[PDB]
RNA sequence: GUGAAGCCAGAGGAAACUCUGGUGGAGGCUCGCAGCGGUUCUGACGUGCAAAUCGAUCGUCAAAUCUGAGCAUGGGGGCGAA
RNA sequence: AUUAACGAGAUUCCCACUGUCCCUAUCUACUAUCUAGCGAAACCACAGCCAAGGGAACGGGCUUGGCAAAAUCAGCGGGGAA
RNA sequence: CACAGGGAUAACUGGCUUGUGGCGGCCAAGCGUUCAUAGCGACGUCGCUUUUUGAUCCUUCGAUGUCGGCUCUUCCUAUCAUACCGAAGCAGAAUUCGGUAAGCGUUGGAUUGUUCACCCACUAAUAGGGAACGUGAGCUGGGUUUAGACCGUCGUGAGACAGGUUAGUUUUACCCUACUGAUGAACUCGUCGCAAUGGUAAUUCAGCUUAGUACGAGAGGAACCGCUGAUUCAGAUAAUUGGUUUUUGCGGUUGUCCGACCGGGCAGUGCCGCGAAGCUACCAUCUGCUGGAUAAUGGCUGAACGCCUCUAAGUCAGAAUCCAU
């Protein structure tokens, strides 16, 4: 018989398999669609996750109850170093999708990105790519000169081979990370000529991203481990009187379809899974050698963003940075993707240009009270300390 | 038309059903005895709730004999659950309390006893003219 | 934007932190965390406790 | 813990008698530890430590209370506050 | 027919109180879990992926289709008319 | 209370039937101010369904756990609300009849063990059903239905009552499959990619303006575009607020022990105040896209049928539907 009353399922089948994802670094499986009348340029980067913090802004909305009135909002800030261009690849249309028929590098490789293609690489006789590096001195280099012009001819798609410089932040890790970037722009000539000029050069977040801009982060989330059903698909709780538990769902299908069915929620594994969060407004793009890169014109203290006794679980951000409203997945230290948007916007709140009024730098490893150590100073006086 | 104020934002609210407020007007009434939200949507075992500066249906349980046994309109004025606004600060009062209306909106009362918050002063125009402190 | 003083303590106050309380009798108080809070709630009295603005003024400190 | 008879002293009234303060230590009376018992969790366990046990919460506790040894009643018979 | 006192006896309301509930979160010990040593029992025609059909009128095996790739670990309570 | 048996024979599911229950049609006397058919349909008559109850006794008596609620998933359409439309005895507002349509929802409580029912209140709405009358090695045990006990009627009596009442043990998964997750042999070890197939997601309301305007003698009284919020759902996150405390981190304090002070042990974490880090809450914050082909319906050109006709050949628009991103 029919059920007593009506409620909804409780989660959602379209994020349905629940396993742990494949691979650490964020996967791109989309990029914005061409336009051959605009100039060629880059369409993601990728940097580090450092933390939280708060700011205050004014807000401009016509018609809202907080027009022209100050707002407090949380924001998300991301460490990156510039990136170094190593090579560029072609694609092709076949009546199967597209497939990959050609990849040409540069002459010379760090150590960084040669950590990638080994498991043991202390040990190691670290020969990646002796071989290949002798093609630029054999004929002139014919035989690269001559992949190049094949792309030129065959291709319709090309993308760019970039990788992070991880020893200009505080982690402990030593190997770099590398992804693919296409290229959107006016001509495949175009794309090779504009591709080719950017071998073993360093590419500035500033050049690829600017403010007022709505962008999508691509990470992986937190990971916990075997997780019952309570918490990992949000079911009641049985009464307090139930025998052999309480934690669970009681019943768990009818007896005809005689069998335990795909839509019934159960216990296993739950997070670390592949997520694409989409419309978040970056605020700042910051540069590490400016001294008073957290300072705003009504607020004219000269700091950085880093907050009192730094970053928990986190080193100090001497480099460029972005600020993004709200939240993204991941945890601190974790690789992030960013990428351009691939919707159209015209919604009147993300055509809001921001400027900011004041941005927390206290301390976040408990009830800080202070912006700056100076001002903690003047506040306090003198401690025996000082001598 | 159904009353429930237009326009009000997301906050927290704490005060469900079958919670018991104090009177802050002078119509007689000692205590008020929350039955109904008047803008709560449906759900499987979810009660209904109310916070600051929303319309609400009663029942009085002290007072003179002749508002008992009866359903009032009524208005909340202040809680003792924090909450935040778009400032981001939060703030909480001593007690609960609310004061007896009409469908309409006009006050059955003619003077109000402590201070109120802002958004029942913002929301029921009639109830701003008799605050005295607000928020 | 501006800051405030905790009523208890003394201590600074910037947007977003610690909490407002309004008294039943119309008297407005902030504070700057939970350990203001609680201590004034308990009902002690602000010039016996050491760490105080109130106290340290009073002994010339 | 409560405080029955009997006993001492003072005060009131014409008498018959009445009032107050002590002393005394009765009751199949009462709170509660050990023993004795077994209300609820319809708790633990339920191929158990255990063919009836374990934990917390409970009933009674100076008398129709608890208990050892010796002796008597034997199957259509015994014994039974049933 | 009434009835003071008494009741681990059945029932209705009130004050206080609270995670019984809105609505769920967190911590501690012993397990489970992995290892060394030691080491059982219930049960068992043969076995073990489905949809429909007909059939002793609800198939694991038959007929027509869907399909179908070694060896495996932690949980689970739909079926095996267990 | 006992034994030998019986599915040759009742009490539950399933199977055939459909009287009875429920739902849908045909004709046209009549109602409807005139006017059979806007909305209805007397006398008659043809069907459908298996969420009622009967009729039968095919399977099960070397046993298929027998009411109701709680929890959770999916399916049907005979559509309560939401999308877009045709009709009126449709001026406007409110209503009534009909089509495509199951994508998305369909509640908080007082009494009763209840299924069923009846009230109070919110809401866009508080539709009807199946899955062994779904669901007890998932719970619960209030009812019914063993043994103790009381009452009424009945019986000489032992005892009876689909009459009332009170107390009454809910066992086992470590095996196979199914399901949720996790490793992995064979073709050298790695880095970067493609995408067959499988899954799929959003939902409803309010305020301002249009506007006291259109319509109407008056009383009354809309809508498209535009702007700002909120309900239900989904995926994340911890700057801020709150919860949690073996940080046994600092402080206070009782009993006892180390002769006193200092510094400590024990009372399974002695007890109390504050308490970072981590986890975590519509108790906190962020985010949720647009292409194609169509159904109902309204049209274009236009014969059959020298006129007419959205259709027969050809063709336009088009829904919360369908297929993709
Ligand atoms: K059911
Ligand atoms: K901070
Ligand atoms: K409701
Ligand atoms: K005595
Ligand atoms: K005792
Ligand atoms: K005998
Ligand atoms: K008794
Ligand atoms: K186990
Ligand atoms: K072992
Ligand atoms: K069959
Ligand atoms: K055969
Ligand atoms: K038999
Ligand atoms: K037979
Ligand atoms: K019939
Ligand atoms: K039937
Ligand atoms: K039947
Ligand atoms: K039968
Ligand atoms: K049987
Ligand atoms: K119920
Ligand atoms: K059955
Ligand atoms: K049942
Ligand atoms: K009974
Ligand atoms: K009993
Ligand atoms: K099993
Ligand atoms: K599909
Ligand atoms: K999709
Ligand atoms: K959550
Ligand atoms: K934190
Ligand atoms: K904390
Ligand atoms: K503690
Ligand atoms: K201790
Ligand atoms: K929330
Ligand atoms: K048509
Ligand atoms: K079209
Ligand atoms: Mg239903
Ligand atoms: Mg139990
Ligand atoms: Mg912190
Ligand atoms: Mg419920
Ligand atoms: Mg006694
Ligand atoms: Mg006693
Ligand atoms: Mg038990
Ligand atoms: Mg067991
Ligand atoms: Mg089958
Ligand atoms: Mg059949
Ligand atoms: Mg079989
Ligand atoms: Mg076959
Ligand atoms: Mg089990
Ligand atoms: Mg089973
Ligand atoms: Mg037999
Ligand atoms: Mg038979
Ligand atoms: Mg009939
Ligand atoms: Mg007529
Ligand atoms: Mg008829
Ligand atoms: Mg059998
Ligand atoms: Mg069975
Ligand atoms: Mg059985
Ligand atoms: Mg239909
Ligand atoms: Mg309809
Ligand atoms: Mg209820
Ligand atoms: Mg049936
Ligand atoms: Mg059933
Ligand atoms: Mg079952
Ligand atoms: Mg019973
Ligand atoms: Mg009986
Ligand atoms: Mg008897
Ligand atoms: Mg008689
Ligand atoms: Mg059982
Ligand atoms: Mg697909
Ligand atoms: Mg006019
Ligand atoms: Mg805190
Ligand atoms: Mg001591
Ligand atoms: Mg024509």
């Amino acid at each position: 018989s029919h059920r007593k009353y009506e409620a909804p399922r409780h989660g959602s089948l379209a994020f349905l398999p629940r396993k742990r994802a494949a691979r650490h670094r964020g996967r791109v499986k989309s990029f914005p669609k061409d336009d051959p009348k605009k100039p060629v340029h880059l369409t993601a980067a990728m940097g580090y996750k450092a933390g939280m913090t708060t700011i205050v802004r004014d807000l401009d909305r016509p018609g809202a109850k907080a027009h022209k009135k100050e707002v407090v909002e949380a924001v998300t800030i991301i460490d990156c170093p510039p990136m170094v261009v190593v090579g560029l690849v072609g694609y092709i249309e076949t009546p199967r999708g597209l497939r990959s028929l050609t990849t040409v590098w540069a002459e010379h490789l760090s150590d960084e990105v040669k950590r990638r293609f080994y498991k043991n690489w202390y040990k190691s006789k670290k020969k990646a790519f002796t071989k290949y590096a002798k093609k630029y001195a054999e004929n002139n280099g014919a035989s690269i000169t001559r992949e190049l012009e094949r792309i030129k001819k065959y291709c319709t798609v090309v993308r760019v081979l970039a990788h992070t410089q991880i020893r200009k932040t505080p982690l402990k890790q030593k190997k770099a990370h590398l992804m693919e970037i296409q290229i959107n722009g006016g001509s495949v000539a175009d794309k090779v000529e504009f591709g080719r000029s950017l071998f073993e050069k360093p590419v500035t977040i500033d050049t690829i991203f600017e403010k007022d801009e709505m962008i999508d982060v691509i990470a992986v989330t937190k990971g916990h481990g075997f997780v019952g059903v309570t918490a990992r698909w949000g079911t009641k709780k049985l009464p307090r009187k139930t025998h052999k538990g309480l934690r669970k769902v009681a019943c768990i299908g009818a007896w005809h379809p005689s069998h335990v069915q795909w839509t019934v929620a159960r216990a296993g594994q739950m997070g670390y899974h592949h997520r694409t969060s989409v419309n978040h407004k970056i605020y700042r793009i910051g540069k590490g050698d400016d001294e008073a890169n957290a300072s705003t014109e009504t607020d004219l203290t000269k700091k950085k963003i880093t907050p009192m006794g730094g970053f928990v679980r986190y080193g100090e951000v001497n480099n460029d940075y972005v600020m993004i409203k709200g939240s993204v997945p991941g945890v601190k230290k974790r690789i992030m993707t960013l990428r351009k948007s691939l919707f159209t916007h015209t919604s009147r709140k993300a055509l809001e240009k921001v400027e900011l009024k004041w941005i927390d730098t206290s301390s976040e490893f408990g009830h800080g009270a202070f912006q700056t150590a100076a001002e903690k100073k003047q506040f306090m006086g003198t401690l025996k300390k000082d001598l | 038309k159904r009353g429930a104020p237009g326009g009000k934002l997301k906050m927290t609210l704490g005060l469900p059903v079958g919670a018991i407020m104090n009177c802050a007007d002078n119509s007689g009434a000692r205590n008020l005895y929350i039955i109904a939200v008047k803008g709560a949507g449906a759900r499987l075992n979810r009660l209904p709730a109310g916070g600051v500066g929303d319309m609400v249906m009663a029942t009085v349980k002290k007072g003179k004999p002749e508002l008992r046994k009866k359903v009032h309109p009524a208005v909340i004025v202040r809680q003792a659950k924090p909450w935040k606004r778009f400032d981001g600060v939060f703030l909480y009062f001593e007690d609960n309390a609310g004061v007896i209306v009409n469908p309409k909106g006009e006050m059955k009362g003619s003077a109000i006893t402590g201070p109120v918050g802002k958004e029942a002063a913002e929301l029921w125009p009639r109830i701003a003219s008799n605050a005295g402190v607000v928020m | 934007m501006r800051t405030y003083e905790d009523t208890f303590s003394g201590q600074r106050i910037y947007p977003g932190k610690g909490k407002l309380y309004v008294r039943g009798d119309s008297k407005i108080f902030r504070f700057q965390n939970g350990k203001s809070e609680s201590l004034f709630l308990q009902r002690k009295n602000p010039r016996r406790i050491a760490w105080t603005v109130l106290y340290r003024r009073q002994h010339r400190k």
